[PDB]
Formats: C-alpha cells, structure tokens, sequence
C-alpha cells in the first residue's frame, strides 16, 4: 500500500527539531 | 629530502600563477561593466527615474521592456551599405548580438491554495506560493502560439535557476522575439494588449548573448524579475564573459601547455601520495599536512573533471552557428564557467595556506609556528564556545528584528550583520526606530559582551602560551 507520495517542495521543522534534539541528547549522554 | 619536494612545489607554484594569469584577463571588467551600465542604469523612460535595479510594480516592468530594454539590445545600423534586409545590430558599434533574444514566464493555477470557509464570499481567487505541485499546465487567452501554451523542460533544454524566493524550473510560456527593434516593439506590444502577465505570474527571463569580435569573449545576458505571492517584484541579474574560441593565438597554445603540465604535476601528485600510503604510516592523519593534501589533490580533480565535462560538450555552438536566426543556449556553459571558477579559486587559496611548511629555516621562524601548533587546541576549544554564543545572538536578533529592519531577514544575514558589527560599520538606527526597547539593549550587551570578554580572552589565551614556549626555549638554550 505504499505510495511514494508527496513530489512537493517543503521542510517541516517540527520532525526536524525532534530528530535533532533526540540525537543531541544521545550523543551528550 | 627538504629539498626534492620543495623545487617541486615552487614549480607547482609557478604553473599554477601562470594558469591564473591568463584565466584572469585584463580589459574583462571593462566590458562587462559597460553592458551592466547599459542595461540595469538606464531609465525606463525619459519622464521617469526608475532602473531595472529599482522595479516596483507589474507595470514598470512593460515599461522597462518596450523601452530601456529595446533601446540597449537593437541599437543603430550604422547606415553606409546596401542594408539589403533587416540589418544586424552591434551594441557598441563592436558587439555583435548573437540570435534573437527570448522571454518567457512561470505562472501558477488558479485552483491551487484553500481559502477558509469563514469569508469564503469576499475571496473569490486565489493563488499560492510557486511550487512544482503548483503550476499551470493549460493554454489560457489567445490560445494562438507559443506565447499561451505550455512547452516541457525538455522542449526548452532548460534547467533549474535557483532565483532568491525559490528555484524556478525550465519550462514555461516562452517567446522568441524579432532580429529587429520594429518587429520585436510589436511583439511586445501585442503580447501586452492582451494581458499576457495576469496576477497568477511568478517569474519572467529575458535572455540572450554577444560575441565582441575584438576580444575573442562571449558574454551571456540572464534578467529575472520575480513575482513573489505577497506582491511586488523583485529584480536579478548576471552578465558571465564566457569564452569558446580558445585556440586562436599562441597564448591560447601556452595555456594548453600549462593546462597539460598542471595535469602531469597533479598525476605524479597522487601518485606519490599513494605510494606513501599504502606501505609507510597506515594512520597518517595526525600531522595536518595530509589532509590538505588530499584536499588539494581531491579539489584539482574535481577542477579537471568539470573542465574536460564543459569543453567536451560545446555542440550548442556548432548547433547555433548552422542557423544564427535562432535562440542560442548557452546557459550550462556559463554555469560550468561558474563552478570551476569557484573551485579553482578555493585550489589557489589552499595551495598558498600548503606553502607553510617550508618557512621554518632559521630559529627565530621556528617559535612562532610551536606557538601556534601548541595554542591551536586551545583556540579551537575557545573558539566553540565563541560560535554558540554568536549563533545565540544571531538566533534571538533573526526572531525579534526579523520582520522589520530588512538586516536580519535571514539567518545567515543576522550572521553578516554581527560580524559587521564588529568591523564598526553599523548604523545604529534601524535597530533603535525598530523597537525603542530591546533594540539598544541588544546592541550594547552584543557590544560589551562579545568586544571585551571574548576579545580579552583569546588575546590572553595567545599570549600566555607564547611566553611559555618563549621561556621554556630561554631555559632550555641557557642549560644547554
Ligand atoms: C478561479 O476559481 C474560482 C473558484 O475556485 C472562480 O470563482 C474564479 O472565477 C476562477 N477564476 C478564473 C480566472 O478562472
Ligand atoms: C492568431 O492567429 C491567426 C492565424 O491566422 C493570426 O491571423 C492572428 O493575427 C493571431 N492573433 C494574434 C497573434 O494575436
Ligand atoms: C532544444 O534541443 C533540440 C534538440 O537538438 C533542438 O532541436 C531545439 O532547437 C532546442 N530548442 C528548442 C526551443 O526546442
């Protein structure tokens, strides 16, 4: 049922930030 | 041996300023100063005072273009011959104007954002940001030509631009204009009368080239004006003096001949370096004098590569000079000529930073580099510390005076701002007539802060350890 969807051109930061600060928080600990 | 790779690196040397020479010619900045004085400094008319560089409005751009545009591309014929039909033009009495000139535009669709249901009354159109997803793909009014009906990327042979709001692709509703300033005014006109630039638009190009037969040197000619969601324009451009022609004289067949050594010295380069890596010090990364070097030999390859990929492939050329009634593209060209231009000026930077570790003869030049080497650590340490609060500062200033002084619109411009800030080359007043509070608090803390403390700190960071390692070497002379 996959799709490959979503050609468009757009960043969400709020994914971005959590990814982020989930590996920051890793990489200190 | 001190002294086999050192004759071979000032020959390196002597190679790469001689390639540089004649990369960098002399009388360039002239010429593409006078089309740039030409183009984006004349009036759009002789009742107004508005430039390219100035456009404000949707209308000022159909005055700029049947107009001070017309005036700069088809200029007198000269008359003293039989001017059998349609005479060609030369610019500056010395520039030919290679083809014809085109324009063409990216709009959107009216069908495209999602008004709320709220007021879903007084909002009756409707269009979005500029998107891929986003474009209109259908003929609309006169659907007669070209000029009103879609044409794929790969029926232009365009690409990308990367524009300052977004990056546009290659198609678009496009027009050839006329080899004559009477037919290409009628197009014009023509294609104003019935709107052709309705409110959906989001970019327009205008391009084309000249030749300049004196100095062997093409020059292509790039204009975007840009529509942004919100209203208003916003103008570019860039003149690139590219050249095609090469082997001409016998500089050119020095040059090749330089080109040729530089491609051997780059060979013995990495072989060399290879051999030293496969069998002596399988670590060899703690000096800082081999990652340079693999960086040198990785950016010259890089430089090689893309100069045989854009000398290679010059068919466009031949395609044009078959029919010189048509639109001759030679966009990748001057992107290719942009790119290597970048990486061979990051090469050149590089090799002087790699002359360094020669200059240790005498022992009063030996100090300074153990000063340095020692203090690099600790510089490096402190210098963290320095960026997070800078990149603190740059991200509070970017969201408060983000919206308003036009200096910190951006995040990388906040960044040049406080590093302009330092230099003392800040007005102080957008700051303060932006928000009477907050605004000269930034500034003086920023100030006082960043000068002091952290200036203060780095010059006692240098300090100390220099007079350690110049004491230490006292001591160590005086006991020995
Ligand atoms: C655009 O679409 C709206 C409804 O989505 C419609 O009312 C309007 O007439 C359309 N305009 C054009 C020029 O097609
Ligand atoms: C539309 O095409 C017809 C073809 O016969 C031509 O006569 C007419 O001038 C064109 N109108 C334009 C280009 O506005
Ligand atoms: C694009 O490339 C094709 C392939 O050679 C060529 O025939 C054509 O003239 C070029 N330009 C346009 C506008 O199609």
């Amino acid at each position: 049922r996959f799709v490959f969807p979503e050609p468009t051109a757009d960043v969400n930061y709020i994914v971005m930030l959590t990814c982020a600060v989930c590996l920051v928080t890793y990489m200190v600990m | 041996s001190v002294l086999r790779e050192l004759v071979t690196y000032l020959l390196f040397l002597i190679v790469l300023c001689i390639l540089t020479y004649g990369m960098m010619s002399s009388n360039v900045y002239y010429y593409t100063r006078m089309m740039s004085q030409l183009f984006l400094d004349t009036p759009v008319s002789k009742t107004e005072k508005t430039n390219f560089k100035t456009l404000s409005s949707m209308e000022d751009f159909w005055k700029f273009t049947e107009g001070s545009l017309l005036d700069g591309l088809y200029w007198k014929m000269q008359p003293s011959n039989q001017t059998e039909a349609d005479n060609r033009s030369f610019i500056f009495y010395e520039n030919l104007l290679l083809g014809v000139p085109r324009i063409r535009q990216l709009r959107v669709r009216n069908g495209s954002c999602s008004i709320p249901q709220d007021l879903r009354d007084e909002i009756k159109e409707c269009y979005d940001v500029y998107s891929v997803s986003s474009e209109d793909r259908a003929p609309f009014g006169p659907r007669n030509g070209t000029a009103w009906i879609y044409t794929s990327e790969k029926d232009l042979n365009g690409s990308s631009h990367w524009g300052i709001i977004a990056t546009y692709s290659g198609a678009g509703y496009y027009l050839d204009l006329s080899r004559t300033r009477e037919e290409t005014a009628a197009q014009v006109a023509s294609l104003k009368k019935n709107v052709w630039l309705d409110r959906g638009t989001r970019a327009t190009f205008i391009d084309f080239s000249v030749y300049n037969a004196n100095i062997n040197l093409f020059c292509v000619v790039r204009l975007l004006v840009e529509f942004p969601a919100t209203g208003g324009v916003i103008p570019s451009w860039q003149f690139q003096p590219l050249k095609l022609i090469r082997y001409v004289t016998t500089f050119d067949f020095f040059l090749a001949a330089c080109e040729i050594i530089f491609c051997f010295f780059i060979f013995y380069y990495v072989v060399e370096e290879i051999l030293e890596i496969r069998i002596h010090k399988l670590h060899y990364f703690r000096s800082f004098w081999n990652c340079l070097d693999v960086v040198i030999v990785v950016l010259s390859v890089v430089a090689i590569g893309i100069n045989i990929y854009r000398t290679s492939n010059v068919e466009v050329l031949l395609q044009f000079l078959e029919d010189q009634n048509t639109f001759p593209n030679f966009e990748h060209l001057a992107y290719w000529q942009i790119q290597f231009n970048n990486i061979a000026a990051v090469t050149v930077f590089f090799v002087w930073i790699k002359l360094f570790k020669f200059i240790n003869f005498n022992r009063t030049m030996s100090q300074l580099s153990t000063t340095m080497s020692r203090c690099a650590k600790d510089l490096f340490g402190f210098a963290i510390m320095f960026f997070i609060i800078f990149l603190a500062y740059a991200q509070l200033a970017y969201l408060v005076f983000g919206t308003q002084v036009d200096d910190f619109s951006t995040f990388q411009e906040c960044i040049f701002t406080q590093f302009r800030i330092i230099l003392g080359d800040i007005n102080f007043a957008e700051i303060e007539e932006a928000n009477r509070v907050l605004g000269p608090i930034y500034f003086t803390t920023f100030v006082f802060f960043m000068f002091f403390i952290l200036l203060n700190m780095f010059l006692a960071i240098i300090n100390d350890t220099y007079s350690e390692v110049k004491s230490d070497l006292a001591q160590q002379k005086a006991e020995m």
